[PDB]
């Protein structure tokens, strides 16, 4: 397209979230009573979900094969999710890696000039 | 039917994964991008043999630069001579030209 | 404190299950006492690749063809009756008792 | 000399492929045996792909390869070498190494 | 670079997925009940049965510790704003700085090359003075 694929586009997005310029969120709820970042814990918690569910499909699969399809979908959402996340979490990466590359020119600069 | 369900089950799963590589983002090149700012992949000409034998530079030639080119080649081949190892003696007076 | 989509629907087993013997389930037991490689005494169960065990029983020499007919006449089945004037056949089927060149009645197998 | 029949915005979309086309090695010595550099027009049109470095219009490329290709092709000892098989093996290795 | 790498193991836990539920489909399962074995022995390929539970074992000991990897990397993962603003005036300090730091380069480097022209000559001199008084 012209610009970048949607996750709402494709299939149902299982969380939202933004943080404020210059702040992060943390908070601690209790699964196995954790106190730590709150996007990351959001991201551990489809993956052990997503763990949980596989054992289900296992299950399904050797009890009722022909039931699978609705869990199937179950894994899918969580990948798709899993994977949105991530891509919500890369900008800044590119825009990191764009300020060590600009900082890699100016190191290069100060030392030519110093050097001639 | 039992089997053709778990054969159909492996069938999605490899599409679901297919999918999932549809949905990842990666960093981006951003040296390919700044090279093609400047319309060459300036990569795959340095590092090719024969690029670099066919590659031909751009048509202008800047004259003031050609002069400042035989100047710093007069003066390297004065540089060379100076300590070039082997001068015949007939050979012992020279002119570093235009 | 709940994972999602965990449980979210429950299934009882599929009907039939494959760890059931089905040969008896569905009584087909009888049938492989009836047809399988060994009898239930143990001895083997010798079966003609060709159907001659019932042309064993019938009179003449049978040879055995390959003809797909039948099959064409269940693609292109006729209609429900055919006429049938027995008067003329009587008479179209009175032959002279003379021999008949290049035929051979071994098709018969009396002897 | 017959009229032109040209599309506008299609012609835009195939310049943008047909600069693709130009990325590829095997195109290009398909395009030599072909004998299409021989013709002045399409010279001409090389230049006219030109358009295609300019950032807007750039920003829309897929491949940057063609870009490369196109300033290798200016030199005309190196069509008739892409004419070549072995050059060409030559060149698709190149790009592969690279990638 | 992190992100990609884990990107790159969820990836990995999904072919995981259909990978291992294919193995296991593909090889031995013959189970008698009452009757006695019998194989269609091509078509079957079999494992033993020792090789089966093992095998099985083995595969959910790398499914799960593909998971424990994943958890691990979360949290590698550090926190960061989702907005830019302080990344953006952080570019465009670095931008600013590199250009007035390009000025000082230019202005002393149009100095030196005058200077080299200069040597240079002095140079020149020299040597076809030092050429030919000596030979």
């Amino acid at each position: 397209p012209l610009d970048s694929q949607d996750t709402g586009a494709v299939s149902a997005s299982s969380v939202n979230e933004g943080f404020r310029a210059d702040q992060k969120s943390k908070d601690g709820e209790t699964s196995d009573l954790i106190k730590i970042p709150r996007r990351a814990y959001e991201l551990r918690f489809l993956s052990r979900s997503l763990m949980l569910n596989f054992l289900e499909l296992l299950g399904i699969m050797a009890k009722a094969p022909e039931q699978f399809p609705s869990k199937v979908e179950n894994i899918r959402v969580l990948l798709l999710n899993l994977h949105h996340l991530i891509n919500d979490y890369r900008p800044h990466q590119s825009r990191e890696s764009l300020i060590m590359l600009l900082e890699k020119q100016l190191k290069h600069e100060e030392s030519q000039v110093e050097l001639l | 039917g039992q089997k053709f369900c778990f054969q159909n089950l492996v069938h999605v799963l490899q599409d679901i994964r297919y999918q999932l590589s549809f949905a990842r983002l990666r960093n981006s090149d951003l040296v390919t991008a700044l090279d093609i700012l400047s319309t060459g992949t300036s990569l795959r000409l340095a590092n090719a043999p024969t690029s670099k034998l066919y590659m031909l530079s751009e048509s202008p030639l800047s004259t003031k630069q050609i002069l400042q080119t035989l100047h710093a080649l007069n003066m390297l081949i004065r540089i060379r001579l100076s300590l070039y190892e082997i001068i015949p003696t007939p050979f012992q007076h020279f002119t570093i030209a235009n | 404190p709940e994972y999602h989509y965990v449980g979210s629907v429950d299934y009882q087993p599929t009907r039939p299950s494959a760890h059931q013997n089905l040969i008896e389930l569905y009584g087909l037991t009888e049938l492989a006492k009836k047809v399988g490689r060994v009898d239930e005494f143990g001895n083997k169960r010798k079966m003609r690749r060709s159907y001659k065990a019932y042309i064993q029983d019938l009179p003449g020499y049978n040879e055995i063809l390959r003809d797909n007919t039948i099959k064409q006449w269940l693609t292109n089945p006729i209609r429900e009756e055919v006429p049938i004037d027995i008067e003329f056949l009587h008479h179209v089927f009175s032959v002279e008792p003379g021999i008949i060149p290049g035929f051979n009645p071994k098709v018969f197998g009396l002897e | 000399l017959l009229s032109k029949v040209p599309d506008d915005k299609s012609r835009f979309e195939i310049e943008l492929e047909f600069v693709q086309m130009l990325s590829n090695p095997w195109y290009l010595n398909f395009l030599a045996q072909h004998k299409y550099f021989e013709d002045e027009a399409f010279l001409q049109y090389l230049e006219y792909m030109e358009y295609w470095r300019e950032p807007e219009y750039v920003k829309f490329i897929i491949y940057p390869t063609c870009l490369h290709m196109l300033t290798l092709l200016k030199n005309p000892q190196f069509r008739n070498d892409i004419s070549r098989a072995d050059l060409s093996k030559q060149v698709n290795d190149e790009i592969y190494y690279e990638w | 670079c992190r992100c990609t790498q884990l990107q790159d193991t969820i990836d990995e836990v999904a072919t995981q997925f259909y990978s291992s539920i294919h193995y296991l489909s593909s090889h031995h399962d013959f189970v008698p009940l009452p009757g006695q074995e019998k194989v269609s022995d091509s078509k079957v390929n079999p494992i033993s049965a020792e090789e089966l539970q093992f095998a099985q074992r083995d595969l959910a000991k790398d499914l799960v510790t593909k998971f424990m990897q994943i958890d691990t990397l979360i949290n590698q993962l550090p926190g960061i704003s989702t907005a830019p603003k302080h990344q953006l005036e952080k570019i465009k300090k670095l931008q600013n700085s590199i250009e007035e730091k390009q000025l000082e380069r230019k202005s002393l480097e149009s100095e030196n090359e005058d200077l080299k022209l200069q040597l240079a000559k002095r140079i020149e001199t020299f040597g076809r003075l030092s050429c030919v008084l000596f030979q």
